[PDB]
RNA sequence: AGCGAAUGAUUAGGGACUCGGGGGCGCCUUCAUCCAUUCUCUGUAAGAAGCCCUUGUUACU
RNA sequence: GUCCUAAGGGGGGCUCAUGGAGAACAGAAAUCUCCAGUAGAACAAAAGGGUAAAAGUCCCCUUGAUUUUGAUUUUUGU
RNA sequence: ACGUACGACCAUACCCAGUGGAAAGCACGGCAUCCCGUCCGCUCUGCCCUAGUUAAGCCACUGAGGGCCCGGUUAGUAGUUGGGUCGGGACCAGCGAAUCCCGGGUGUUGUACGU
């Protein structure tokens, strides 16, 4: 007969933050991510926010201000259809391509696009961008810190695929090789060939080969759009290489999303048409009087 | 109780040693800059 | 005997004084012979240090400390402490066994004494011991001092 | 109400054997659970010392195994065949789960090994609806709605429809 | 201040030497607190470090004041609006004096306290005065 | 200071024990040559209307 | 700083009782042992040493 | 005379006390399952302050529980 | 205006019930070869975006809901600072609350990409 949820409990209840009640922000990690040394003053601390959705990847340059965060640059996985990748936009190779695209976009916006060019041919080796031989002198590489959010940082996660994409694009992201999908904990040596296979999406290719050999029905159920648009297991490496070359060529391509298209005012008018509105004070008082009449009848 | 007097240029004693080390070299550099 | 003392003396219905007396007796028996325990029983008895009674707390902490010097493997990783975990990680601490006696082929600190003699010889040049060299009493005192210094370094 | 993602399904089936004593009896009970489920069972220690039960803290006194998928349906069907497809109405919880208990594990179809012995079991079937990942996931964890929560009556009707059982 | 998470804009304030800041001790974090006294006091930043600032306070002892230098973390300090009314005034007065010198007509350069009010006319149309007794007649009822 | 032991009985004794003690102590007073030992520690406190009716019936 | 259901009591009726003690003739006992029961929650600011622009120095960033 | 005067650091995962409803023996109390649960648990202050993707608990590596020099507070040296 | 990502104030945002959701985005979802972690692919991780569904999350609306927040009053009242050769508390000069009640509400907003 205990009533835990009473008026005293509701009055003494102290809510969490809104983005923690929604379960979207880890403020304990976010504090360490956004604090800058006070002797460094107004030096921005750029972070690569990476988030993974069921059908998309969201990769951003984020800076922190006292009243909000600013997006310096942003690249999404669905924009790779303009570069060629129109299948598997949430896999490890698409994560790498999105990270490379974001790195090229932020370097082009900063203007260091020609001074800092990363590794142009992906090899799968643990490398970090260093100081470039500028004619003026030594230019330190542009630095950003990875922010994975609430993702479990296990070995083989695509949060490190986007990391490797930015590191190959030219951003100095401090990182270690032990969470790449070729690392062995016992040996403590990274497998460059397996990492390159994940770069060019060869794990998906050998998956379709294995499925086509053993279980044709499951292959047709899962990889149906690959069959429909006639992309094979052997063509994935060339497709991703051409996509990387096109990304390094034109980082600011525009993609038509094939969704219904209107203007901001037209979408505003449509959303106001499909919008139930709150009752006025007079209407609320009228329904309160109706409830009072019902109570008097009762 | 009168307020104590203050110095226009306070002594850099409790300041961060790294900033003090850089600041003294900056003072020497601007010193030869003024001597030039 | 230890199981009977644990059941009759250290139980949920037992008084605090009865539990403290039983744990003290168990600690005495464990000092005299440590192999009487089971690991689960010892961890259960060490968990009585969280008791609100001071006597039960100090008796359980005495039992835990005794097994820290004697046999830290039965103790939980939370309860081992610093030196026990470092010794178990490095491998110096060995399991205690019934009937096991020391079988040191060389004297304790003889390696340190030989190292000190080699350092003195190297200093003289710049300016096996048990088999051939006669054990001087000054050399034995120096070896004891070196063993004490090595024990202090291992403790640090 | 008839929406095909409101259909009831078995979230899990948990098999429990609380021996009350450690050693060979618990080892053979774990052997029974392992050969039944196909998975390695997990042991459960006592959390406080009870003198009248002959148990103490940290001493292992129980064993259990959680099985999901069609294997859970098969094991539940065998247990219900032992229980002659008949349950008493108290066995259904207010949260939509149910459970029962058998006294001999040889009624499940397991052979009698004389070294192993005879042990009884507790079967607990936890039900769910599609959309429990909302309450089980790490990022954006939320609560299941009242219209989506399973009711004791719905569990009883689902049992009577699928397993043609008699709840009385 | 509620229990739980510290707001994160405390870490995003940029601190320089010479700034005027006050000390509000945050009970949640124990590292970097000043003494019990020097809480709620306002002083001048003389040293800025990676995660803390040095504040000059003037304590009183007997019949004199002693300068004190304290190292307090950024989590317990807050910018003080004591000189906000001076900085806004100096910027406003500087630009106003520049505009007045450009135009030719001199303006008021000093803030003036509350002067007595001037003469004005109050009309009794639609605001006819009501007569009040020392005690309200409704109250007497 | 408030305490629970202010509101408890401090000395209790049973019927048979009190009766036996009184009978034995009376037998001890019967002899004038027998005196108690440690009498200060003994419970010796246990050992140690016609006009009104007429006035009530007739004032 | 101290108090504390981490407390203060109750135990008639029920047992275990047996050498706990003791008595009588190994056997019963008479007390007594306990257990089972229960009750009690005051700081700072209000400028010419101040503000703004330009310009260097640095091993700091 | 014996015994106690307390294991810290980094990272990761998970929520505690308790209540309701259920499962052969199993009941007031053994293990298992769901829901509710702002801390009512735990952290070596028994009713002080502070902590919930942690400052609690568990797991993996570790001894920043290391040398050296000034400054500040409690106020000549500590 | 509506979503998504990162956010600032951190209940006007929380908790309990119902009702609805164009477009896209979400989400539930499907499959365990590889990376990875479990008593259990439950969680985590990998692959699919095809199918199904707005059932739940999420958003919006509703409630003489609990709570929370903001105004009037309470009240120039309580209280407090000085004055009198004032009485046996009231005046003079001034500062000046919060309850109780009467009501209202039930989130604003930055950056970037889209519908």
């Amino acid at each position: 007969h205990k009533l835990v949820k009473n008026s005293a409990y509701y009055s003494r209840f102290q809510t969490k933050f809104k983005r923690r009640r929604q379960g979207k922000t880890d403020y304990y990690a976010r504090k360490r991510l956004i604090t800058q040394a006070k002797n460094k003053y107004n030096a921005p601390k750029y972070r690569l926010v990476v988030r993974f959705t069921n059908r998309d990847i969201i990769t951003q340059m984020v800076t922190s201000e006292i009243n909000g965060d600013k997006i310096f640059a942003a690249a999404y996985s669905h924009e790779l259809r303009a570069y060629g990748i129109n299948h598997g936009l949430t896999n490890w190779a698409a994560a790498y391509a999105t990270g490379l695209l974001l790195a090229r976009r932020v370097l082009a916006k900063l203007g260091l696009d020609k001074t800092f060019t990363g590794v142009e041919e992906p090899n799968g080796e643990y490398t970090l961008t260093e100081a470039a031989e500028t004619e003026d002198g030594e230019r330190r590489p542009f630095k950003a810190i990875l922010d994975v959010g609430l993702a479990r940082t296990s070995t083989g996660a695509r949060v490190f695929g986007v990391m490797k994409g930015a590191s190959d694009g030219g951003i100095f992201i401090p990182h270690s090789e032990n969470r790449f999908p070729g690392y062995d904990i016992e040996t403590e040596e990274l497998d460059t060939e397996v990492l390159k296979k994940y770069i060019y999406g060869g794990h998906v290719a050998e998956y379709m080969e294995t499925l086509a050999d053993d279980d044709e029905e499951r292959y047709k159920s899962q990889f149906v759009k690959y069959i429909e648009d006639d992309v094979e297991a052997d063509s994935l490496e060339e497709l991703y290489a051409e996509a990387h070359k096109q990304i390094r060529a034109d980082p600011f391509r525009k993609y038509v999303s094939d969704a219904p298209k209107k203007s901001k005012e037209e979408w505003k008018a449509e959303s106001l048409k499909y919008k139930k509105a709150k009752l006025s004070r007079e209407e609320r008082k009228a329904r309160v009087e109706a409830k009072i009449k019902q109570l008097l009848a009762e | 109780i009168k307020k104590p007097k203050t110095q226009r240029y306070p002594s850099l004693k409790g300041t961060d040693p790294k900033f003090r080390r850089n600041h003294r070299h900056a003072l020497h550099g601007t010193a030869k800059a003024l001597k030039e | 005997l230890v199981v009977k003392i644990a059941n009759e003396f250290v139980s949920e219905a037992s008084a605090a004084e009865v539990a403290a007396a039983g744990l003290n007796a168990i600690r005495e028996v464990a000092m005299r012979q440590p192999l009487c325990m089971s690991e689960t029983l010892l961890q259960d008895l060490v968990l009585y240090q969280k008791s609100k009674d001071k006597g039960v707390m100090m008796a359980a902490k005495g039992l835990q400390s005794l097994y820290r010097e004697v046999y830290p493997e039965m103790l939980q990783k939370k309860f081992r402490g610093k030196e026990a975990t470092m010794g178990l990680r490095a491998g110096e601490i060995k399991p205690l066994k019934f009937g096991e006696e020391e079988a040191a082929e060389d004297i304790e600190g003889i390696e340190l004494l030989e190292k000190y003699k080699e350092e003195q010889k190297k200093k003289k040049v710049e300016q096996k011991l048990a088999t051939t060299t006669i054990l001087t009493p000054a050399d034995l005192a120096k070896l004891k001092e070196l063993r004490q210094q090595a024990k202090l370094d291992k403790m640090l | 109400a008839q929406n095909p993602m409101r259909e009831l399904r078995i979230q899990k089936l948990v098999l429990n054997i609380s021996v009350g004593e450690s050693g060979d009896r618990l080892t053979r009970a774990a052997k029974v659970l392992e050969q039944l489920s196909g998975q390695t069972p997990v042991y459960s220690k006592a959390r406080y010392t009870v003198r009248q039960f002959g148990i103490r803290r940290n001493e292992k006194i129980a064993v259990h195994v959680t099985v999901r998928g069609p294997k859970a349906e098969e094991i539940l069907e065998r247990g219900l065949k032992v229980k002659e497809y008949e349950l008493r109405r108290r066995n259904f919880s207010e949260t939509g789960n149910f459970g029962f208990g058998i006294s001999e594990h040889i009624d499940l179809g397991i052979k009698y090994d004389p070294s192993i012995g005879i042990y009884g079991m507790d079967f607990y079937c936890c039900m769910t609806r599609p959309g429990e990942r909302v309450a089980k996931r790490r990022r954006c964890k939320s609560r299941i709605g009242a219209s989506h929560r399973i009711t004791r009556e719905e569990t009883i009707r689902w049992f009577k429809q699928r397993f043609d059982g008699i709840v009385r | 201040r509620k229990h739980g998470q510290i707001p994160l804009s405390t870490y995003l304030r940029t601190y320089r030497v010479g700034d005027i800041v006050d000390i509000k001790v945050n009970g949640a974090v124990q590292k970097g607190m000043p003494h019990k006294f020097y809480h709620g006091k306002t002083g001048v930043v003389y040293n800025v470090t990676k995660s803390a600032v040095g504040v000059i306070v003037y304590k009183r002892v007997k019949h004199r004041y002693i300068e004190k230098r304290i190292n307090v973390r950024i989590e317990h300090v807050k910018p003080s609006r004591s000189r906000e009314d001076f900085l806004r005034r100096v910027k406003e007065n500087a630009e106003l004096k520049k505009k007045a010198k450009a135009e030719g007509v001199p303006v008021q350069l000093k803030r003036q306290p509350a002067m007595p009010r001037e003469a004005h006319t109050v009309s009794i149309a639609d605001n006819k005065p009501v007569t009040l007794a020392p005690v309200a007649y409704e109250t007497t009822i | 200071e408030p305490n629970r032991k202010w509101f408890t009985n401090t000395r209790v004794i049973s019927q048979d024990t009190l009766q036996s003690f009184r009978e034995a102590m009376a037998e001890k007073q019967k002899d004038p040559y027998t005196v108690l030992l440690k009498s200060n520690k003994l419970p010796m406190s246990l050992i140690r209307h016609q006009a009104k009716m007429t006035i009530e019936r007739e004032p």
